[PDB]
């Protein structure tokens, strides 16, 4: 499986960033996908094959998770932006998976596939 | 709480597998809808959830032990339960994927696979096709620890995959064909195991459409034959629901009972 990521780097506070995630070779459609974060590497987002179901961490009401299937695409969008949201942030997936739920959602080790990460720094 | 039948590979015997598929079958139909003799499952429209699967429990002499959930209108396996985990099957449309969250409930983890239990794509993920696939009391024995170590971490997804195609058909396939079980049946007395020959295979992929002539049939004859083949490989045709009488013993609903 190979991952294309964007948008990273540095933000204010207050403000927004969008993290992108393209997949391939696998089925998309068909995988459970998350979004992690590290500093100090924990579950942030998560989100199954229907996009029907979501689980968040700390971030609830600020961080909400997107796909679009057509693509292979999942985002992770992320508002009201602070300095603790300061990680390295890296997509996560399920070839196995399309739907975890339980504790196991937020295990890393549920999700056989991750991008390189990309740093997310919320300055004060 | 849906039906539980028990069986263990541990002193199986011909009888102790046979007294336990003629239990599967019970709990799958009530034997109030026949047509020509065949017992039809339920009709998967109106049927309330509360009455959808049966569960299986299959334990071995390791003392390992899984839990299998059965749908009762295709007697087909949608998913299991090892320990603190539930896996289910990809379900085909929103429908089944409401009925499967009645199972299990009081699992910590619960997960549904990318893929259906279909054989094209168990096959695709064991690395091999059902007829390299050898089936047993030994065989069962196995797969019922590759079952219940992929819970615990210790179970690769081709060896899992394996394993499901190891039990469907000698839990699924057996109870829907008296002629697959009675396979099972002999491998069991003479303690050995072996991939399904062609008999066995063309039955299991011709379960629907044997559903649906049967039941579409007008006085027993088909308007098309159903080709199949023996032991040995050899084809023949099916004209006629009187033959597959002593060989199929479950078929899914496919219409109103005239
Ligand atoms: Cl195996
Ligand atoms: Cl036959
Ligand atoms: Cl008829």
């Amino acid at each position: 499986v190979q991952l294309a990521e964007t948008g990273g780097g540095l933000v204010q506070a207050g403000g927004s960033l969008r993290l992108s995630c393209a997949a391939s070779g696998t089925t998309f459609s068909k995988n459970a996908m998350a979004w992690f974060r590290q500093a100090k590497r924990e579950f942030v987002a998560g989100i199954n094959w229907n996009a029907v179901s979501t689980n968040y961490a700390s971030v609830k009401g600020r961080f909400t998770v997107s796909r679009d299937n057509a693509k292979n695409t999942v985002y992770l969008q992320m508002n009201s932006l602070k300095p603790e949201d300061t990680a390295v942030y890296y997509c996560a997936g399920s070839s196995i998976y399309s739907d975890i739920s339980g504790a196991a959602t937020v295990w890393a080790t549920s999700y056989n596939y991750w991008g390189q990460g990309t740093q997310v720094t919320v300055s004060s | 709480q849906y039906p539980i039948i028990n069986f263990t590979t541990a002193g199986a015997t011909v009888q102790s597998y046979t007294n336990f598929i003629r239990a599967v079958r019970g709990r799958l139909t009530t034997g109030a809808d026949v047509r020509h003799e065949i017992p039809v499952l339920p009709n998967r429209v109106g049927l309330p959830i509360n009455q959808r699967f049966i569960l299986v429990e299959l334990s071995n002499h390791a003392e390992l032990s899984v839990t299998l959930a059965l749908d009762v209108t295709n007697a087909y396996v949608v998913g299991y339960r090892a320990g603190n985990s539930a896996y289910f099957f990809h379900p085909d449309n929103q429908e089944d994927a409401e009925a499967i969250t009645h199972l299990f409930t009081d699992v910590q983890n619960r997960y549904t696979f990318a893929f259906g239990g279909n054989y094209d794509r168990l096959e695709q993920l064991a690395g091999n096709l059902r007829e390299n696939i050898e089936l047993g009391n030994g065989p069962l024995e196995e797969a019922i620890s590759a079952l219940y170590y992929y819970s615990t971490g210790g179970t690769q997804l081709p060896t899992l995959a394996r394993s499901f195609i190891i039990c469907i058909q000698m839990i699924s396939e057996a109870a829907r064909f008296q002629y697959i079980e009675g396979e099972m049946r002999t491998r069991i007395r003479y303690n050995r195991r072996s991939a399904p020959d062609p008999s066995v295979i063309t039955l299991e992929n011709s379960w629907g459409r044997l559903s649906t002539a049967i039941q579409e049939s007008n006085q027993g004859a088909f308007a098309s034959p159903i080709q199949l083949q023996r032991r040995n490989g050899s084809k023949f045709s099916v004209y006629d629901v009187s033959i597959l009488i002593p060989i199929i013993a479950l078929m899914v609903y496919r219409c109103a009972p005239p």
